């Protein structure tokens, strides 16, 4: 059977192969190589779990295919579900509906997570019979008791206007919603012809007929789109506003989060936000993330940059990684070393165990010397290729020779400029 | 000086209108012979103000 999410490229990064004492380990689960950015990833990871401090941003900065990414998504599989990683492109902010200020805004508040935790006490039973005259009476049922209610106005009106009748399991809280949580006990054999879209007859309930449910759920700091129109919950499953007003942003919601948190009701857990690619973020951006920083309860920045001195969008100077001093200074620079004769091969042979591909010796040789000289991504695409050119050879085993008859195949980008003489 | 005398004195509807309840509060404990606690719901089958 195939999931969703099969292998990938990054599938193999299985989490961060750290020590208790955060020393990197050469062969570890899905990492490989890079000591020093792995364990200052490991530094940063626990950071990350103290949560004491806000304001964190590091930057990861190597030649393409060292594993910038691959310790991103390690540290983001070692962070488990608890806290939110919100990892997102160093484009995705470029909105139509929202500035270029706005996005990383709400890119923020969503990498804050915070746990609610809320407590309702709760009437559930089969409705036995509802007599009404305005004023009336309501049997409530379940197999441990059977009750009476008598009704008051909006009670009656509530009742009317959701039209439950008997044998629906009907559930009233205080300050009633009156949510005709299940279908129908019993009056049955609809089934002779159809059932409503919203029908589940589900058994009556057992126990008790009075309850206290006490419910967890994690949501993000960007539940101020939750409130921020009439029906808030429909805006957080499309785009929604062009952006929520800050006079209720960055205070209202803020307090209330805080009393949340001093009585107990709730708990904040901040998080990290992975900003890939960030070299594409115009100066704006940057100047932004200057004071973002500063702020109270910003999340922890992980940024990944592949550029060298290379000129900054939307102005003419050249900076190192592309982006502003002035930002630059505010963050913590790692450096991921590139990997060599020894570690290419390894992280080689944990993509081939990664689909279970039997690479011989010979085989793995001679595609580590190919990817040492035009690529790495190159030779891992490689490894898939031979497999099925293999494959469709009634092979079990890739060999050299199938490895070069890919390797004839597909081209790489050295020699596919090189190939470009014909300049069409 | 500036005052009210809203009237409607020729009938007995409006005169009604002051007596109209002024009881007082009778529902009490519905102790249950079963453990004497904060009688909760009476049984629409023993009509007995059952807690527990
Ligand atoms: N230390 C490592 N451990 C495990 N796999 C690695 C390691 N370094 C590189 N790889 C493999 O090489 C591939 C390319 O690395 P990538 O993360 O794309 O480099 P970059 O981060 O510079 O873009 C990854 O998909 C990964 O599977």
């Amino acid at each position: 059977v195939t999931r969703i999410e099969r292998i990938g490229a990054h599938s193999h990064i299985r989490g961060l192969g750290l020590d208790d004492a955060l020393e990197p380990r050469q062969a570890s689960q899905g990492m490989v190589g890079q000591l020093a950015a792995r364990r200052a990833a490991g530094v940063v990871l626990e950071m990350i779990r103290e949560g004491k401090i806000a304001g964190r941003a590091v930057l990861i900065a190597g030649q393409p295919g060292t594993g910038k990414t691959a310790i991103a998504m390690g540290m983001a599989q070692a962070l488990g579900p608890d806290t939110p990683f919100t990892a997102i492109a160093g484009s995705e902010i470029f909105s139509l509906e929202m500035s270029k200020t706005e996005a990383l805004t709400q890119a923020f508040r969503r990498s804050i997570g915070v746990r609610i935790k809320e407590e309702t006490e709760i009437i559930e039973g089969e409705v036995v019979e509802i007599q009404i005259d305005k004023v009336g009476k309501l049997t409530l049922k379940t197999t441990e008791m059977e009750t009476i209610y008598d009704l008051g106005t909006k009670m009656i009106e509530s009742l009317t206007k959701d039209k439950v009748q008997a044998g629906d399991v009907i559930t009233i809280d205080k300050a009633t919603g009156k949510i005709s949580k299940l279908g129908r006990s019993f009056t049955r054999a609809r089934d002779y012809d159809a059932m409503g879209s919203q029908t589940k007859f589900v058994q009556c309930p057992d126990g008790e007929l009075q309850k206290r449910k006490e419910v967890v759920h994690t949501v993000s700091l960007h539940e101020i789109d939750v409130i921020n129109s009439r029906t808030q919950g429909f805006l957080a499953l499309f785009s929604g506003d062009t952006g929520e007003i800050k006079s209720e942003v960055r205070e209202q919601i803020n307090a209330k989060v805080a009393e949340w948190r001093e009585e107990g009701k709730a708990e904040i857990i901040p998080g990290v936000l992975f900003i890939d690619e960030v070299h594409m973020l115009d100066i704006e951006s940057f100047s932004f993330l200057n004071r973002a920083l500063e702020s109270d309860m910003a999340p922890v920045l992980i940024m990944a940059t592949n550029r060298g001195i290379t000129r900054i969008r939307g102005t003419s100077y050249q900076s190192p990684h592309g982006i502003p001093i002035d930002l630059l200074d505010r963050l913590l620079i790692v450096s991921t070393t590139p990997y060599s004769e020894k570690d290419t091969k390894q992280i080689l042979r944990i993509r081939c165990e990664e689909e279970d591909v039997e690479m011989s010796e010979d085989a793995y040789t001679v595609l580590t010397r190919i990817g040492l000289e035009t690529s790495l991504r190159y030779a891992i695409q490689l490894i898939t290729a031979a497999s099925l050119v293999c494959r469709k050879r009634k092979g079990t085993e890739v060999q050299v020779d199938d490895i070069k008859r890919v390797y004839s195949l597909f081209l790489d980008e050295s020699r596919s400029t090189q190939y470009m003489k014909e300049y069409q | 000086c500036s005052r009210t005398f809203i009237t409607f004195s020729d009938d007995a509807t409006f005169e009604e209108w002051f007596p109209q309840g002024r009881p007082p509060k009778v529902p009490v404990r519905e102790v249950c012979p079963v453990t004497h606690r904060p009688a909760l719901y009476r049984d629409p089958v023993t009509d007995i103000p059952y807690a527990t």
